[PDB]
């Protein structure tokens, strides 16, 4: 039994979104609580409403919410959110609950006029020079993107272990920067960084190789 | 009629 | 409805007991409808604690929760490196006198674990970046508690700006942290220095990285 939310993207003020939460191994024809709860970048939880599945069905909300979101259940597998007059102040991950049990892993909502640019991405690599042996760590830097996020994979996936993603940091130019590092025993794998930046619907591979000499 | 938020198993 | 949690942040060792609290403005529904949750970055809550006082199912009991009304607190003994993370309570009320739920601020629990020195990479630019106009050097220390601090110096001089510092969440078996610090400067200033260092300082004990330029 598990929850999924879905819809999260870049829009600007003024507009209207619907999230949607799924179920999987249950349905909402049992009587749950299913809520929805927000979280803005750094910041604290926040209760939007909910809605009950069981008799009653009644639905309830924070007062900030009253009136300008809505929560219902569309299926006996699906709860939407409603969102509309979108601002800056609405910029959060959401996430639905079961009885404040059981939750998604999240989706992200950014509410911004700010224009989409694709990352650029750059190996790291020890100077030619650096000598042996045994290990290598090898990376790579992910510059100028927005909005948030970003995801990195090593390998397609396969590439899973001593592997370290930085958090982002949001550089002086106004765009974002992270990057992600990986040890590998020294002199073989020549691994590769898949980096995807879905606001731009792009994705890079860079092959990253020890440096020789 | 909903009195509260239920939290937790039911 | 108001729920106010303190302390907002605290620093607590491997092996102690440590308390967190929540006072509310009103009475939560039937004086008990109260609950405790923990939240690591990037994930969802997970819950630990409803009613003020029961263990949800799988939940260590070195957890516990007790109070009523308006007044609740939360202890986690023998705190593990595991624990570190962000703790919430929320409070479920009366929504025929007000709003249904409020959550508190949170309380962000740091972990005191023993003692490793980092050690320390620095990266170079890749060619591709000096086409671009703009040059960014990447200095990464792993594996380390307590926190160090960071010097970028070029030709000798000590860097004022154009730095940011970035520190991955507390290892959950020995408490480490990761950090990476990036110099970005460019290309016409980065074309006129040779020696590039990061220096990482762990109490009066450095760890020095250095490049040239023309070595790359
Ligand atoms: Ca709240
Ligand atoms: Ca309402
Ligand atoms: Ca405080």
């Amino acid at each position: 039994q598990s929850l999924e939310e879905s819809g999260g993207d870049l829009v600007q003020p003024g507009a209207s979104l619907t999230l949607t939460c799924k179920a999987s191994g249950f349905s909402f024809g049992n009587n749950y609580d299913m809520c929805w709860v927000r979280q803005a970048p750094g910041k604290g939880l926040e209760w939007i409403g909910c809605i009950e599945t069981g008799s009653s069905d009644s639905a309830a909300y924070a007062t900030w919410a009253k009136g300008r979101f809505t929560i219902s259940k569309t299926s006996s597998t699906t709860v939407t959110l409603q969102m509309t007059s979108l601002t800056a102040a609405d910029t959060a991950t959401y996430f639905c609950a079961r009885n404040f049990d059981l939750w998604g892993p999240g989706t992200l909502v950014i509410v911004s006029s700010g224009q989409p640019k694709a990352p650029s991405v750059f190996p790291l690599a020890p100077c030619c020079g650096d000598t042996p042996s045994s290990t290598v760590t090898l990376g790579c830097l992910v510059k100028g993107y927005l909005p948030e996020p970003v995801t990195v994979t090593w390998n397609s996936g396969t590439l899973t272990n001593g592997v370290r993603t930085f958090p982002s940091v949001r550089q002086s130019s106004g765009l974002y920067s992270l990057s992600s590092v990986v040890s590998v025993t020294s002199s073989s794998q020549p691994v590769t960084c898949n980096v995807a930046h879905p606001a731009t619907n792009t994705k890079v591979d860079k092959t990253v190789a020890p440096s020789t000499c | 009629t909903r009195k509260s938020i239920h939290i937790g198993p039911g | 409805q108001v729920l106010t949690q303190t302390p907002s942040s605290v620093s607590t060792a491997v092996g102690s007991a440590v308390t967190i609290n929540c006072q509310s403005s009103q009475n939560v529904y039937s004086n008990n409808n109260l609950a405790w949750f923990q939240q690591k970055p990037g994930q969802p809550p997970r819950l630990l604690i409803y009613d003020a006082s029961k263990l949800a199912s799988g939940v260590p009991s070195r957890f516990k929760g007790s109070g009523s009304g308006t007044q609740f607190t939360f202890t986690i003994s023998d705190v593990q490196c595991d624990d570190a993370a962000t703790f919430y309570c929320l409070g479920g009320y009366d929504c025929s006198s007000g709003d249904c739920a409020a959550f508190g601020g949170g309380t962000e629990v740091v972990v005191r674990g023993d003692p490793v020195a980092p050690t320390v990479l620095i990266f170079p630019p890749a060619a591709d970046q000096v086409a671009t106009g703009t040059v960014t050097i990447v200095c990464v220390a792993n594996k380390y508690f307590p926190d160090v601090t960071v010097t970028w110096e070029v030709d000798g001089t000590t860097q004022t700006t154009g730095i940011e510092n970035s520190k991955t969440p507390q290892n959950s078996a020995d408490c480490t942290y990761n950090l990476s610090s990036t110099l970005t400067l460019t290309s016409t200033q980065y074309n006129s220095h040779k020696e590039y260092t990061c220096k990482v300082t762990q109490g009066t004990t450095s760890v020095v990285q250095s490049f040239n330029r023309g070595d790359c």
